[PDB]
């Protein structure tokens, strides 16, 4: 799918060695038109038992259960989307659901309740955009963690990388061919990758883009499915 | 085990 494009885009920028030029003009590479629509604002790793719960920046919630199924609660607080292993989607609500989804919906509720009361919203300083709140939300396609980061791949092709130690974050989009970098002060800049090639960037962002490439490679080498 |  789009991961192949993302890998192209990252290799291209990394190959240009953006931090090794005479004058870095990183600001020239910012493009506000590329600001992402969605990113993960909160997450809870309960995967030893149930799965990975997350909140998107639009206050919608989702769970990727250990059996590779998914529940998405829209930000209206009732509308539900269930995704089976093969990707089959069905629509329903918390108030009206098959009894068969009782347990999973209860789990969703607990995740929702927890991320409603606890934790800071990543990207809180970026504008809530007026849009169709029921327009199809992306869901968490897959995820994994390393010692250094959690890697989140969304069904809209975006890859998010949150670094544990310094709390910096990347939001990569292969459609916009852009990266959003959230730094240690929670400053939020969105860059077109091709312009990072043109103008370069600081060594800190350059290092993270190198890591990002490695992570996308992992996603590609383990995409599996049936 | 969870975000910030």
């Amino acid at each position: 799918c789009h991961l192949s494009d993302m890998l192209q885009q990252l290799h291209s920028v990394n190959a240009s060695k953006p931090s090794e030029r005479g004058l870095v003009r990183q600001e020239e590479a910012e493009d506000p038109a590329c600001i992402p629509i969605f990113w993960v604002s909160k997450w809870v790793d309960y995967s030893d038992k149930y799965g990975l719960g997350y909140q998107l920046c639009d206050n919608s919630v989702g769970v990727l259960f250990n059996d590779s199924t998914r529940l998405i609660l829209y930000n209206d607080g009732d509308s539900l989307q269930y995704i089976e292993r093969d990707g089959t989607e069905s629509y329903l609500t918390v108030s009206s659901h098959p009894n068969s989804l009782m347990k999973k919906i209860t789990l969703l509720k607990y995740f929702r309740n927890y991320m409603s009361e606890h934790l800071l919203k990543a990207g809180a300083n970026i504008t809530p955009r007026e849009g169709d709140e029921l327009a199809r939300l992306p869901y968490l396609r897959t995820w994994f963690r390393t010692r250094s980061a959690i890697i989140l791949h969304l069904s809209n092709g975006s890859v998010q990388i949150n670094f544990f130690q310094d709390h910096t974050k990347l939001i990569l989009c292969p459609l916009m061919a852009a990266v959003t970098y959230i730094d240690e002060k929670r400053d939020f800049r969105t860059y077109r990758l091709s312009l990072l090639e043109e103008y370069g960037c600081c060594k800190e962002l350059a290092s993270r883009l190198r890591y990002a490439r490695t992570m996308v490679d992992k996603l590609l080498s383990s995409r599996s499915a049936s | 085990l969870h975000s910030t």
